[PDB]
């Protein structure tokens, strides 16, 4: 059994090849939409369902963080809350009233800002 | 009030297959 | 027409940020993580317009810069704006659409004015 290529259709015959989305590729049809450089070996990311590689993520694929201001690194794990998401840190992260840390916290959203407590969202008007 | 859910960064690894030689 | 002393125009509740150039990251204004009320101030008497931010918990100013004539005031995106002088980047971080709309407004104000 050869493997099929979820790119062009066909069967691949050399013996190198692509894994990659659970499928398999020739090596030259699974390559960054961007900079178009082949992402077999390497970090790439899934943006409008074409494959993109780790640098042209950083420089054009955003996903910023609401705390910080700075983007966040495609493989590290991040808070994502509707369409907000935090670096997962105790600098990002944390209560708008009191700074307290709310990784694997119960807290209260409004908009941008975050709280731990009712209380905290009732100061901050 | 809600909790707070690590996920993990959209980024995955292209899987290079390919044998080691002799 | 005025008066010899100063007084806010508005306020509004923002994390105040600097670029740090050197690294290629925004970090908080005064190195210290939270939210502020930034104000800008109004000196009729002089026509001198500054923003000044003290932070919530704390008080501690972390900005306060005279608003020049010329200012370029870069609306970003809806909620982060920002803008530079001879040294520096300077951003600012809002709690809501809310805020961020009241303190673009007076600023977009405040140059009409040092202009006009
Ligand atoms: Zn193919
Ligand atoms: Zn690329
Ligand atoms: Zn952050
Ligand atoms: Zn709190
Ligand atoms: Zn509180």
């Amino acid at each position: 059994e050869k493997p099929r290529c979820a790119g062009c259709d066909e069967l691949i015959f050399s013996n190198e090849y692509t894994q990659a989305e659970n499928q398999n590729w020739h090596l030259k049809h699974f390559c960054c939409f961007d900079c178009d450089s082949i992402l077999a070996g390497e970090i790439y990311v899934m943006v409008n369902d074409k494959p993109v590689c780790k640098p042209c993520y950083v420089k054009n694929h955003a996903v910023v963080c609401q705390g910080c201001h700075n983007a966040i690194d495609p493989e590290v794990q991040r808070v994502t809350y509707n369409n907000f998401s935090w670096h997962a840190s105790t600098e990002c992260f944390l209560c708008s009233c009191c700074s307290k840390c709310l990784i694997g916290q119960k807290f209260m959203p409004v908009e941008g800002m975050v709280f731990c407590s009712v209380e905290c969202k009732k100061r901050m008007s | 009030l809600q909790t707070a859910s690590l996920r993990d960064g959209p980024a995955k690894r292209a899987v290079w297959v390919r044998h080691t030689s002799s | 027409a005025a008066r010899m002393s100063e007084q806010s125009i508005c306020q509004a509740r923002a994390a105040v940020m600097v670029y740090d150039d050197a690294n290629k990251k925004w970090v908080p204004a005064g190195g210290s993580t939270g939210f502020s009320r930034v104000h800008i101030y109004h000196h009729t008497g002089n026509n001198t317009f500054r923003v000044v931010g003290r932070k919530i918990q704390d008080h501690q100013v972390v900005i306060n810069c005279a608003i020049p004539k010329g200012l370029k005031y870069n609306q970003a995106t809806q909620t982060f704006h920002q803008w530079r002088d001879a040294r520096q980047v300077y951003g600012l971080n809002f709690g809501s659409k809310e805020d961020a709309n009241v303190f673009a407004s007076a600023m977009m104000h405040a140059l009409e004015v040092l202009n006009s």
